[PDB]
């Protein structure tokens, strides 16, 4: 387009900017934070897994 | 602990503590005055603090290792040998 | 953070600018800052070598020497987890408090490595009953230099 | 091993561990001098404290 | 990286040299302390 | 208290890397700056009668 136009995004535009998706994050992190708690208690290696 | 939860009287019991206990003072003191060598040898980029922090406690390190392990055998004896409960 | 906010409402004006026109940067107090953490970040991580390097010397054996070693960053950075919970900032000032911290600290873990070794030296019992033992002797000494010490 | 200390170990580690060694016995019989004169410490302490 | 070089050979090489100066102020020190060693304490406590 | 982890080996792990989670987070959830706020705050008036 000519110069001197520019762009941006506002309010739902602007939201989905700052994160959409996390959810492949911080599932991972629950799911180390999980692979070990659940061996704070069966002390074991790898029992967790099953 | 030599003392009372060991038959021991002070002398031998401090010479058997401060001989068992020498080492790890200097395991401690060399880890730590060499984590600090950093800092005192630091140059540049904002040198101000690291140095006026680690010149402050180096010597400090040094003369509380190599000078306080020769008098905290008196202190602990004298606060006991000239003022403990003779029953 | 104030700057970092800068540099981007700036960084969206430079492609309808006139021609000849160009920004710059006489006057800056961060890049001291970046410098000034990446200082004491390096101040750090060679002073656990160091630390590696006594503990080899004295316990010379490879096992014994990643025992201290571990147990000095779960300190370190666990500091970060209870001043962020203070409302306490990761400044100039605090981050260079902890160096200082790291030097303290290291000992707290190796008194007791090194105690239950000389303890296993001369009775001879396995790592439990030693560590155990050396636990029974100690443990008590190590809240109380902590209390005496805050 | 109950009772070693490492002295029968190859290379400079041993020299090191004998010389250690050495620098605990003649700090033990220094102390042992040192704690039968509990006095002029105790006073000399109070010249470095001063 | 490469300043780690740095960091690794003043490491190895200052380990060292700390080390025996520490040991020798004892070592030093142990043998002036063992020089002038006093008579005791004095009477009005008791 | 020390003994109960000496029996139970992992469990100091979980604790410690939570702790290490928790630091690790800390940090790229915590303000970086130079200087925390050391002035008696102050308003400043201003006006301009030309």
């Amino acid at each position: 387009l000519p110069t001197g136009v520019g762009y941006d995004w506002t309010g739902m535009s602007y939201q989905e900017r700052l994160s959409g998706n996390q959810a492949p994050s911080l599932y991972a992190i629950s799911l180390i934070v999980v692979f070990l708690c659940l061996a704070a208690l069966y002390e074991s290696w790898s029992i967790p897994f099953s | 602990d030599l003392m009372d939860k060991e038959g021991k009287g002070l002398i031998e019991a401090t010479l058997d503590a401060v001989r068992m206990r020498l080492r790890p003072i200097l395991m401690t003191s060399l880890a730590f005055i060499l984590g600090v060598m950093p800092l005192v040898i630091s140059t540049g980029a904002g040198s101000g603090a690291q140095n006026a922090v680690g010149t402050g406690v180096m010597g400090g390190m040094v003369t509380a290792t190599v000078l306080a392990i020769f008098f905290v055998p008196v202190f602990f004896v004298v606060v006991r040998r000239r003022f403990s409960r003779k029953n | 953070d104030t700057a970092a906010a800068i540099r981007a409402e700036l960084a969206k004006m430079e492609p309808f600018f006139p021609s000849g026109l160009k920004i710059v940067y006489p006057y800056d107090t961060t890049p001291f800052v970046k410098i000034s953490i990446h200082e004491v970040v390096k101040t750090l991580v060679e002073a656990i070598i160091l630390v590696f390097l006594v503990m080899y010397l004295f316990l010379q054996n490879f096992r014994a020497t990643l025992i201290p070693t571990i147990a000095v960053p779960v300190v370190l950075l666990g500091t970060f987890a209870v001043l962020a919970a203070f409302g306490f900032s990761i400044n100039t000032l605090t981050m260079f408090g902890m160096v200082l911290a790291i030097g303290l600290l290291v000992d707290d873990a190796i008194v007791v490595v090194e105690n239950v070794e000389r303890v296993m030296a001369e009775e001879g019992l396995p790592p439990k009953e030693a560590t155990r033992k050396s636990m029974g002797q100690i443990q008590g000494a190590l809240v109380g230099i902590a209390m005496v010490l805050s | 091993a109950k009772g070693d200390h490492g002295e029968g170990k190859k290379g400079f580690f041993g020299w090191f561990n004998r010389m250690f060694e050495k620098s605990t016995h003649h700090y033990t019989d220094s102390v042992g001098g040192i704690l039968r004169s509990t006095g002029r410490y105790l006073v000399l302490y109070l010249i470095i404290v001063v | 990286m490469l300043e780690l070089l740095k960091s690794l050979v003043f490491a190895v090489i200052m380990v060292p040299v700390v080390m025996a100066i520490i040991l020798g102020l004892i070592y030093g020190l142990g043998e002036v302390f063992n020089i002038f060693s006093g008579v005791g304490k004095k009477d009005q406590p008791g | 208290m020390p003994n109960f982890f000496i029996d139970r080996p992992i469990f100091a792990w979980v604790i410690a890397i939570i702790i290490m989670l928790a630091g690790g987070l800390a940090i790229l959830k915590l303000p970086v700056a130079q200087y925390p706020t050391i002035a008696p705050p102050a308003v400043t008036i201003s006006a301009s009668y030309p």
